[PDB]
C-alpha cells in the first residue's frame, strides 16, 4: 500500500496530497480526483514525476488538447485501456473490441464492464487510474459534461478485480466552482513566486543552454584557457537572472515566455562575449545593454500605399470618428471603437479632401484596401459588398492614420 | 511497522467499503434507514410493489443506505432480487433502454450460471420463475420537459406486473412532485422521503464518534486511538471540536468534513506523529488555505508590479465608466497619466519607464486570462452540448475587433483591491480615484 | 397521518435546518429586496451588503468572532477574502435544491440571483431561527 | 463636536469637560443626522429603525457565560466578578444587559441558578 514520494520542489504539499488518494488498494482510494492549478504551474510536471517513482501503479495517460472532442476521449480510453491491460497481464485469453463501436458513454461503460469480465480470473482486486490532463482545456466543452465522468464507476459491479480511479486537472476556477457541493477530493496548484521560477529556470534551463554549439563556437573563437564547467554554470546561470529582473514585469511569472526570450536572446548575448567579458558577467551586461532595453518579441513607411488608396483610407477614418452632424458644417471618441458608416459618405468626403470624379481606379483602390482588411464590413462570409445592408469602418489605428496624413501633407490634426 | 494496520484500518472505514458486519449508520439517519428498509425488505422477502423518491442536497448519504440495505439482504435473499441501475447524467432517453437490457440479461446470467418490451421482460422473468429493483439517481433529469415516458411506464409497473416491482429514485430538487408531470405524478405511490438534515452540534459529534472509533481489535493501539478521539470529542476546547463546530457552522454536509479529515489520517507515519497532528488540529488550516490559494486573493497576490498598475488604472477606468466597461486603450491612456502624475510629483534636478504599448499587450493577455478581466458579455462555460454547438457555430464580434478596442467588464472592484493591495505599495495611493 | 403528509411542505422545515451561511444568505437577500423593492439582486450588490449586516453590529464582541471565522475562516495564516467561506458551496446548494435561481454569466459580481420559493415561507423561516 | 462639548459642560456647571460630555455631544451629532438609520452607500434612511446574527452572538454569549460558570473553581460568583473576569479583560467593554439577558434566559430553562442579584450559581 505504500507509495514512495518523489521531492517535488515548491509542491511538496500536492506531492504529499497525491501520496494520498492513491494506493494500490482500490478501497483506499476515491472515485474522483481533482487537481487544480492554471497554466505554467507544475500540474502535468508533478503528476508524471509521482507517476515515474512508483511503476507498479497502473496508469493510463490521455490529454483532451489533441482529443478535440468528447467522441475521441471517450474512444481513448476504451484502446488505451485495453492495450495497457495487454502490456501488463497478456497471458489470459482475451478478445478485442473495437474501440470505434464507443459511440455513448454508456458503450464505454458496457466495453469496461466486458474486459474487466474478462480479466475476472485475476486473484486480487488492482487499481487502473485513468488520467486525463486539462479536462477544461477540451474545446469542444460544456457544464454538464463532468458528471458523466464523476459518477461513473458506480455503474460498474463492484465485484470486478479491476476498479477504475479517475483523475483529472483542470486550470480555471470558474470551472471548479460549478461542482463544489460533490465534495471531491481537490488538489491545489497556486502561481508560482519570482524566486521559485528563477530557482525553477535555472534548475531546468541550464545545462541544455550550457552545451550548445554557438558556445562550442565562442569558446574555441575566444581561445579560452582556464575554463572549467563550474565557469559555464555561473555564466549561463547569470542570464536567467539578468532577463527575469529585467522582463519579469512585462512576462509577469510565466517559465514559458521567459524560455523563449532566453531562446532568442541567448545567440546574441554568445556574440558579445569575448576574452575580458567572462569573469566579469557586468562587462557582459554593459555590452549586450539592448538586449535588455526591448522585449525583442516582435516578428520584425510601414504601409507603401498609392496616393488615392491614402487619401481613401484618411476619408475612412474621418467617416469613421466623425458625427454625422458635422459634414454639412465642417466640410462645406477615439479611444471608443469606431462607428459605422455608409460608401455614400466616404465618397463624398473624399471627393472633398483630394488636392477626382468617378473612374474605376477609386473603386478597385477601396476594394484593394478591403481586401488589404484596412477597412472592415459587417460580415464574415459570403461577402455581398452590392447589397445595401452591408455597413463600413475603419480597422486602422490612429498612428498609421497620423503618419499617412503626414506622407500625403494632409492637416487630420485640425479637424478634432 | 504495526502502526500501518490500524492505519490502513480508520482510512478503509473512512471510505466507507467496510463489510456489512461492519458497517455504520449514523444516528439521525435511523429513521428513514428503516423507512426504507422496511419497504425494501417489503417487496423483496414479501413481494410487494412500491415506488419511493428520496430527497436531499448532494453528499447527503442518499445512496448510501440503498446500497448498504443491498448488501445486507444479498446475504439472505441472493436469489430473490435483480437490481437495474441507472443514472441521469450519464443515460439519455435513449440509452436508458440498452442499459436496462444488458443489465437485466447479465444478471440472468449468474442468477442461472416499450410497448411490447416490459411485458416481454415481465414474460421472460414468469418463464424463468426475483423482485426486480429499479434505482434512479438524478430523477429531476428524467422528470424534465422531454417527454417521461420512462417513469411513466415504470411507475404504471407499480399495480400492473405480475412480477414484484420496486422503484427508488434520487434527486436534490424539493420541487420534484411538481417536477413530475400530472400524468405521471398521478401514478406515482408518493411515498416521499426527506433525508434527515443534521440539525445539532450533537449530531455531528455522534457522526464523528461513530466514523473513527474502532470496534474490533484489528491493532494493539485500537483502544488508545478509541479513548483520544472521545477525549478530543469531549473537550469544548479542542482544536478539532473547534474546527468540528465551524464546520457545523458553516455547511453542513457530512462528506466535506470526511473528505477534510482523509488527508490527516492518510498523511501519519506514527502513532505518536498521528496523535500530536490530532491534538494540535493545524494542518486543516493548511489545507483550507490551500482550498483558497486560487481565489481572487490568492491569484491577486500573484502579480507583477506592472501587471498590478494596470489593473489598477482599468479599475479606475471601470469605476469611472456608466456602465464599468473599459478597453485597452482608455487603461494605456491611464496608466501613461499615471506615469506623468508619478513623475512630475518627483522634482527635476537643475543639470520611472512608461512602457510602450507593445509591450503592455503581454501584461493584458496575462491579465485576460487570469479571469481579473472578462469581455462584455462573456456567456463563458455553456451549460450543455447544444448551447456550446450553437456557440462555436457563432461567431462573437468581440473575438474580431482589434485587441486595442475589445470591450471589458471587472472582476476585482476597486474598493477590493484597497483591501487587499497592501500599503507598502507604490501604487496603492491610486487605489482611491 | 397520510393527509398531512401529502399537504405539509418539507420546504419551510428544511430552510430552518440549513446552516448558518444560507440563511444569512437569505437574510441579505431579502434585506435587498426590501431595500431596492426587486426580485433578483447581483451578487455585486449581496457580497458587500453581508459586510454591511456584519460591520453595523460590529460594535459586539463575538462580532469578531464570526467576522474571523466568515471572512478568515478562524485562521490567522489565511488573508482577507471578497467572499465569505463557503459562498460557492452555500450558492450552489440553494441552487441544487431548487430554492435558488442563477443566471449564466462568467462575471461572478453582475451574476444576478433570485429567489425561487415564496417570500412569506422564507420570511417565516427566518423568524423562526 | 468640540463646541458641544463645552456646552455640555457648562450645563453641568463643571470647570472641565470629560469623556461623558463628548460621548453625548458624539451621539447627539449621530442621533441628529441619524447616521445609524442611512445606508452608508446610499444615502438613504432605514425606515425600520431579532435579527440572526444576534440570535447567535446571544446563543454564543449564552453557551460562553455556561463555559466559565463551569470552568471556574467556584460554584458561585457574582456579575460583577464575572464583568471583570470576561466583559473588561478584552477588548472594549460591552453593555452588560446583554449578559444579563443571557443569565435570564438559562435561568427561564433552568440552566443557572440565581439566588439573588449579587450572585450567580451554578446548576442544580
Ligand atoms: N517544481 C518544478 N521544478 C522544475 N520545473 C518545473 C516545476 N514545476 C513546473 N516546472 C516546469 O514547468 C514546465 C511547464 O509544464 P507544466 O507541468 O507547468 O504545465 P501545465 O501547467 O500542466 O500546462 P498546460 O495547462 O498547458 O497543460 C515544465 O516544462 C517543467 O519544466
Ligand atoms: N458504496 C459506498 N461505500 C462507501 N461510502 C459510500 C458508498 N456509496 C456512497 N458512499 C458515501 O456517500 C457519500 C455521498 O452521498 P451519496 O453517495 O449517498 O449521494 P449521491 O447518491 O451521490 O447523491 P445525489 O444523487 O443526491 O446527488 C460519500 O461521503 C461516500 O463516502
Amino acid at each position: 500500500m505504500n507509495v514512495t514520494t518523489p521531492e517535488v520542489a515548491f509542491r511538496e504539499y500536492q506531492t504529499n496530497c497525491l501520496a494520498s488518494y492513491i494506493s494500490a488498494d482500490p478501497d483506499i482510494t476515491p472515485s474522483n480526483l481533482i487537481l487544480q492549478g492554471y497554466s505554467g504551474t507544475g500540474k502535468t510536471y508533478t503528476l508524471k514525476k509521482y507517476f515515474n517513482a512508483n511503476p507498479n501503479l497502473h496508469a493510463v495517460w490521455l490529454e483532451p488538447v489533441e482529443l478535440v472532442s468528447w467522441k475521441p476521449l471517450l474512444q481513448a480510453i476504451a484502446r488505451t485501456v485495453q492495450y495497457k491491460l495487454k502490456t501488463l497481464y497478456p497471458n489470459i485469453p482475451t478478445t478485442d473490441y473495437d474501440p470505434l463501436q464507443v459511440e455513448e458513454p454508456f458503450l464505454l461503460v458496457k466495453t469496461l464492464h466486458n474486459i474487466f469480465v474478462q480479466y475476472e480470473s485475476l486473484q486480487e482486486k488492482t487499481c487502473l487510474f485513468l488520467i486525463l490532463d486539462g479536462f477544461d482545456s477540451l474545446q469542444d466543452l460544456d457544464a454538464a459534461l463532468f458528471n458523466k465522468y464523476i459518477k461513473l464507476n458506480e455503474l460498474l459491479p463492484k465485484d470486478s478485480k479491476i476498479n477504475i480511479k479517475f483523475i483529472y486537472t483542470m486550470l480555471e476556477t470558474s470551472f471548479l466552482q460549478r461542482y463544489s457541493t460533490h465534495c471531491i477530493p481537490t488538489v491545489m496548484f497556486p502561481r508560482y513566486n519570482v524566486d521559485e521560477v528563477s530557482t525553477i529556470l535555472v534548475m531546468s534551463r541550464c545545462g541544455e543552454l550550457m552545451e550548445d554549439s554557438c558556445l562550442r563556437k565562442r569558446i574555441i573563437e575566444e581561445q579560452i584557457t582556464d575554463c572549467t564547467d563550474d565557469q559555464f554554470q555561473n555564466v549561463a546561470a547569470n542570464f536567467i537572472h539578468l532577463i527575469v529582473q529585467a522582463f519579469h514585469s512585462y512576462t509577469g511569472n510565466d517559465i514559458f515566455a521567459l524560455n523563449d526570450l532566453i531562446d532568442f536572446k541567448w545567440p546574441k548575448y554568445v556574440s558579445r562575449i569575448t576574452k575580458e567579458n567572462i569573469f566579469e558577467p557586468l562587462a557582459l551586461y554593459k555590452s549586450a545593454i539592448k538586449l535588455f532595453l526591448s522585449t525583442d518579441d516582435n516578428l520584425s513607411q510601414t504601409y507603401d500605399l498609392s496616393i488615392i488608396s491614402k487619401y481613401l483610407l484618411i476619408a475612412s477614418y474621418i467617416c469613421s470618428y466623425l458625427e454625422p452632424r458635422y459634414d454639412a458644417s465642417i466640410f462645406s471618441p477615439r479611444y471608443l471603437q469606431p462607428s459605422l458608416f455608409a460608401i455614400e459618405r466616404l465618397l463624398a468626403i473624399f471627393q472633398a479632401i483630394f488636392p477626382m470624379k468617378a473612374n474605376i481606379e477609386v473603386f478597385q483602390n477601396l476594394s484593394e484596401l478591403h481586401t488589404l482588411k484596412l477597412i472592415a464590413t459587417t460580415m464574415n462570409k459570403n461577402i455581398d459588398y452590392l447589397s445595401p445592408k452591408v455597413r463600413w469602418k475603419v480597422n486602422v489605428p490612429w498612428e498609421i492614420i497620423k503618419e499617412i496624413s503626414e506622407s500625403v501633407h494632409f492637416n487630420i490634426s485640425d479637424y478634432f | 511497522p504495526g502502526f500501518g494496520s490500524l492505519q490502513r484500518r480508520l482510512l478503509q472505514q473512512l471510505y466507507g467499503t467496510l463489510p456489512t458486519d461492519e458497517k455504520i449508520i449514523f444516528t439521525y439517519l435511523q429513521d428513514c434507514q428503516q423507512e426504507i428498509d422496511r419497504i425494501i425488505k417489503q417487496s423483496i422477502i414479501q413481494k410487494e410493489s412500491h415506488s419511493v423518491i428520496l430527497v436531499g442536497p448532494r453528499q447527503s448519504y442518499k445512496t448510501y443506505l440503498l446500497d448498504y440495505e443491498l448488501s445486507l439482504l444479498q446475504q439472505s435473499y441472493k436469489e430473490q432480487f435483480i437490481t437495474i441501475r441507472l443514472n441521469g447524467f450519464i443515460h439519455s432517453e435513449q440509452t436508458a433502454i440498452n442499459g436496462i437490457a444488458t443489465q437485466l440479461e447479465q444478471q440472468l446470467q449468474k442468477i442461472h450460471g416499450l410497448t411490447e418490451v416490459f411485458e416481454k421482460i415481465l414474460l421472460l422473468l414468469d418463464s424463468t420463475t426475483i423482485t426486480v429493483v429499479f434505482i434512479f439517481d438524478e430523477i429531476d433529469t428524467f422528470a424534465g420537459p422531454v417527454r417521461q415516458t420512462l417513469l411513466y411506464n415504470l411507475f404504471d409497473m407499480v399495480e400492473h406486473s405480475r412480477v414484484p416491482v420496486c422503484i427508488f429514485g434520487c434527486t436534490t430538487k424539493l420541487n420534484i412532485l411538481e417536477y413530475l408531470e400530472k400524468r405521471v405524478k398521478s401514478r406515482f405511490s408518493q411515498r416521499v422521503i426527506y433525508m434527515p438534515q443534521i440539525q445539532n452540534l450533537d449530531d455531528m459529534v455522534d457522526a464523528v464518534r461513530n466514523l473513527l472509533t474502532v470496534r474490533s481489535e484489528i491493532s494493539p493501539w485500537v483502544s488508545q486511538w478509541n479513548e483520544t478521539l472521545e477525549k478530543e470529542l469531549s473537550d469544548p476546547r479542542s482544536n478539532l471540536n473547534r474546527h468540528i463546530r465551524m464546520n457545523f457552522e458553516t455547511f453542513r454536509s457530512l462528506p466535506t468534513l470526511k473528505n477534510s479529515i482523509i488527508p490527516l489520517v492518510a498523511t501519519s507515519k506514527n502513532f505518536g506523529s498521528l496523535c500530536t497532528a490530532i491534538k494540535s488540529c493545524s494542518f486543516l488550516d493548511i489545507y483550507n488555505k490551500n482550498q483558497l490559494s486560487n481565489n481572487l486573493t490568492g491569484r491577486l497576490q500573484s502579480l507583477s508590479d506592472l501587471e498590478l498598475a494596470i489593473l489598477i488604472s482599468a479599475a479606475r477606468v471601470a469605476l469611472r465608466a456608466k456602465d464599468g466597461s473599459f478597453n485597452f486603450n482608455l487603461a494605456y491612456a491611464e496608466y501613461e497619466k499615471m506615469i506623468k502624475a508619478i513623475n512630475s510629483r518627483i522634482p527635476t534636478v537643475a543639470p520611472i519607464k512608461l512602457w510602450l504599448k507593445k509591450d503592455v499587450k503581454n501584461v493584458w493577455e496575462n491579465l485576460v486570462q487570469l479571469d481579473f478581466f472578462t469581455e462584455k458579455s462573456a456567456v463563458g462555460l455553456r451549460d450543455n452540448a447544444t448551447a456550446a454547438f450553437y456557440a462555436s457555430n457563432y461567431q462573437f464580434q468581440g473575438t474580431m475587433i482589434p485587441f486595442d478596442l475589445r470591450s471589458y467588464q471587472m472582476q476585482i472592484i476597486l474598493q477590493e483591491l484597497r483591501r487587499i493591495i497592501p500599503k507598502s505599495n507604490m501604487y496603492y495611493s491610486w487605489t482611491q480615484l | 397521518k397520510a393527509l398531512n403528509e401529502t399537504l405539509n411542505s418539507h420546504v419551510i422545515t428544511f430552510m430552518t435546518r440549513l446552516s448558518f451561511t444560507a440563511k444569512l444568505f437569505i437574510y441579505a437577500l431579502l434585506n435587498l429586496m426590501k431595500k431596492n423593492g426587486s426580485q433578483e439582486q447581483e451578487l455585486g450588490d449581496i457580497v458587500d451588503e453581508i459586510k454591511l449586516l456584519i460591520e453595523v453590529n460590529g460594535s459586539n464582541k463575538f462580532v469578531m468572532e464570526i467576522a474571523k471565522t466568515l471572512f478568515q475562516q478562524g485562521s490567522d495564516n489565511i488573508s482577507e477574502q471578497l467572499r465569505i467561506i463557503s459562498w460557492d458551496f452555500v450558492l450552489n446548494q440553494l441552487l441544487d435544491a431548487g430554492i435558488l435561481f442563477k443566471q449564466t454569466m462568467k462575471n461572478d459580481r453582475i451574476c444576478c440571483v433570485k429567489l425561487n420559493i415564496s417570500v412569506e415561507e422564507a420570511k417565516r423561516a427566518m423568524n423562526e431561527d | 463636536m468640540i463646541r458641544l462639548a463645552e456646552a455640555h459642560a457648562k450645563m453641568k456647571l463643571k470647570n472641565v469637560v470629560e469623556l461623558e460630555d463628548v460621548q453625548e455631544a458624539v451621539r447627539l451629532i449621530r442621533s441628529a443626522i441619524k447616521d445609524y438609520a442611512t445606508d452608508p452607500k446610499t444615502g438613504k434612511i432605514d425606515m425600520n429603525l431579532k435579527s440572526v446574527i444576534q440570535r447567535k452572538l446571544q446563543e454564543d454569549l449564552s453557551r460562553e457565560i455556561m463555559n466559565v460558570l463551569k470552568d471556574q473553581a467556584s460554584d458561585s460568583m457574582s456579575f460583577n466578578e464575572l464583568i471583570k473576569q470576561i466583559n473588561e479583560h478584552s477588548q472594549d467593554r460591552v453593555e452588560s444587559s446583554d449578559i444579563q439577558e443571557a443569565l435570564s434566559r438559562l435561568q427561564q430553562e433552568d440552566k443557572v441558578i440565581v439566588l439573588g442579584e449579587g450572585v450567580r450559581r451554578s446548576v442544580r
